[PDB]
RNA sequence: GGAUAGUGGCCUACCAUGGUUUCAACGGGUAACGGGGAAUAAGGGUUCGAUUCCGGAGAGGGAGCCUGAGAAACGGCUACCACAUCCAAGGAAGGCAGCAGGCGCGCAAAUUACCCAAUCCUAAUUCAGGGAGGUAGUGACAAUAAAUAACGAUACAGGGCCCAUUCGGGUCUUGUAAUUGGAAUGAGUACAAUGUAAAUACCUUAACGAGGAACAAUUGGAGGGCAAGUCUGGUGCCAGCAGCC
């Protein structure tokens, strides 16, 4: 963290995402690239707002290192962040748990399969069933 | 589907691919300027045509034409600030008279040359391709920059590579190393 | 005078006249009956597949000498017989019989090249190996 | 005579001659700078015409 | 008059004999969807346009319909023709010119991958879905920039310069090196960071990663056109070359 002088600029402060976005240039000489995690905790200590209502994407970084420009958005609370965040970002943070699901093929067979199933399938279920037994 | 992105040629080939004249000449350029190809020559001798022609197309237009007043004005001042075009001319007979030789000499590979860089044009283009080299604050490792007399007091040493300072080098290291253990 | 009429609404007149005499262009006429898709043994196409049948040891014209073979070939989309040229020294025992050849034209856009007469075309490949491969012993052909 | 055989005839009669190790050549821009003071530079031989290729005389 | 959402031979009933055409009607061909446009063009032109946009048409070939504001819809129905699937033989279902993928056909053209994060679309609709689309894989279709070395003592080849101590030194330096050097980087490996829904990619960088037997550039030629060999060995109108001579 030295020298690393994270800036700010083309600063809109919109109230309509109860915000401000930005774009966030590092310059940091000697380091190979500063991490999303530094990069927003540093946002943070620098706005006074809260750490993980300041968000990180982009950064570019120049040829031939030394700068790296991304935009930055700061939020008005963590509440209102995690309400208009998008949720790969919070997951990207870690403010939240991502959900677990199959494979988009898998979803697809299984919504076929239960497009084929009519109803609700149990009282046809036991009666294949039944049939099958005796 | 999405839009169709546009590209173009930049270069043209000769219509007769063995003269004599033509090849020595290109060969002459390639030596004193060098360049890895004559494909450099002929994407030069290219860009040249266009302005040439663009130059030509102008001046068949009538004096006080808008037309042939802002594209006058355009062309000439990208020329000026290139640096292919005399600084204190906007006659534009020049424009219809520039040369591949001067489009040459303005290219940055032999910028470095006559700053003072390389003691060689040859150890320009090894020197901008192992990018020891910046155009201003940033790094360029492109020979043919075509610089702009804006940059031309600001051609230096990459900060961030040897010939610069705060960095050794891939067997500067290995030789201090090396001369650490001699030591002890 | 001139011939050619001069006037400004015989402009139908020139059109149909242009329209007539091009037909004495040897490409204009060809392209426009589409001789190529009719009755050229390639159909219009640039190369074409077939297979080896025989052994034509073709006798080059004057003032030369030179009489080993050239293949028989019959194409595979339209059945049609035709000679073609192995084209390198000693290139003739890559060509055996019974195998699949690609066939190039010889370069003059539909006649024979040099010494060599009636034939048009050239052989590329032998069972997907180039010639040029075998020749040069980058390759070797998969007898298996 | 017959020749309708003997494919590749000279093909086989020739002696096959290893192409003598010989240090590489220079690519690309070296190429070129070589090209030059070949051709530009080089007083070696330029009395004639400025042949490229000298037979032994 | 019927029908149509409407006009209209669109169709019926009566009547007239009209309508088009060498200024090319009608017929035939098109390896013809049309245009925006593309290639090449001093001017004038020639050729191409299945294909990123617009407008048509089609869903194996016709045909007929339901629903619906909108379909003569085909990932809707019905029937005939062709093709083809499963059986217990009684009967059932089917349209990849959608996305992958297979066969076939051929000179000729990718992966049976990931995701709705973007652009948008749909729905009761911020919330779900979307092979639309994006991402990645293959990919020398084309196009952009550009690695393949750069600098040094001396053995050897000579384009500019100096005392009247006439083959003596060389202040300024052009090229291989068979006796060589404290020097620069990329290509490729990488826990890293970044990009991305999450990563191989790029851009940034730990560390590793050159000395010529190696990290080695080919493809075509050397009679002319068209610069580049009357150099060696072989063959001997043979083999072969040769776009033309």
């Amino acid at each position: 963290s030295d020298a690393v002088t994270i800036r700010t600029r083309k600063v809109i402060s919109n109230p309509l995402l109860a915000r401000k976005q930005f774009v966030v240039d590092v310059l940091h000489p000697n380091r190979a690239n500063v991490s999303k995690d530094e990069l927003r905790e540093k946002l943070a200590e620098v706005y006074k707002a809260e750490k993980d209502a300041v968000s990180v994407f982009g950064f570019r970084t120049q040829f031939g290192g030394g700068k790296s420009v991304g935009f930055g958005l700061v939020y008005n609370s963590v509440a209102e962040a995690k309400k208009f965040e998008p949720t790969y970002r919070l997951v990207r943070y870690g403010l939240a748990e991502k959900v677990e699901k199959a494979s988009r093929q898998q979803r697809k067979q299984k919504k076929n399969r239960d497009k084929k199933i009519f109803g609700t399938g149990k009282r046809l279920a036991k009666k294949v069933a039944r049939r099958n037994a005796d | 589907p999405r839009a169709p992105r546009t590209y173009s040629k930049t270069y043209s080939t000769p219509k007769r691919p063995y003269e004599s004249s033509r090849l020595d000449a290109e060969l002459k350029l390639a030596g004193e300027f060098g360049l890895k190809n004559k494909k450099e020559i002929y994407r030069i001798s290219f860009q040249l045509s266009k302005i040439r022609r663009a130059a030509r197309d102008l001046l068949t237009r009538d004096e006080k034409d808008p037309k042939r007043l802002f594209e006058g004005n355009a062309l000439i001042r990208r020329l000026v600030r290139v640096g292919v075009l005399s600084e204190d001319k906007k006659k534009l007979d020049y424009v219809l008279a520039l040369k591949v030789e001067d489009f040459l000499e303005r290219r940055l590979q032999t910028q470095v040359y006559k700053l003072g860089l390389a003691k060689s044009v040859h150890h320009a283009r090894v020197l901008i391709t192992q990018r020891h080299i910046a155009v201003g604050k940033q790094i360029v490792n492109i020979p043919s920059f075509m610089v702009r007399l804006d940059s031309e007091k600001h051609i230096d040493f990459a900060p961030t590579s040897p010939f610069g300072g705060a960095r050794p080098g891939r067997v500067a290291r290995r030789n201090a190393a090396r001369k650490a253990e001699a030591s002890g | 005078g001139k011939g050619k009429p001069r006037g400004l609404n015989s402009a139908r007149k020139l059109r149909v006249h242009r329209r007539n005499n091009r037909w004495a262009e040897n490409n204009y006429k060809k392209r426009l009956l589409g001789t190529a898709f009719k009755s050229s043994p390639f159909g219009g196409s640039s190369h074409a597949k077939g297979i080896v049948l025989e052994k034509l040891g073709i006798e080059s014209k004057q003032p030369n000498s030179a009489i080993r073979k050239c293949v028989r070939v019959q194409l595979i989309k339209n059945g049609k017989k035709v000679t073609a040229f192995v084209p390198n020294d000693g290139c003739l025992n890559f060509v055996d019989e019974n195998d699949e050849v690609l066939l190039a034209g010889f370069g003059r856009k539909g006649k024979a090249k040099g010494d060599i007469p009636g034939v048009r075309f050239k052989v590329v490949k032998v069972s997907g190996v180039s010639l040029l491969a075998l020749w040069k012993e980058k390759k070797e052909k998969p007898r298996s | 005579h017959g020749s309708l055989a003997r494919a590749g005839k000279v093909k086989s009669q020739t002696p096959k001659v290893e192409k003598t190790e010989k240090p590489k050549k220079p690519k690309g821009r070296a190429y070129k700078r070589l090209l030059y003071t070949r051709r530009f530079v080089n007083v070696t031989l330029v009395n004639g015409k400025r042949r490229m290729n000298p037979g032994p005389s």
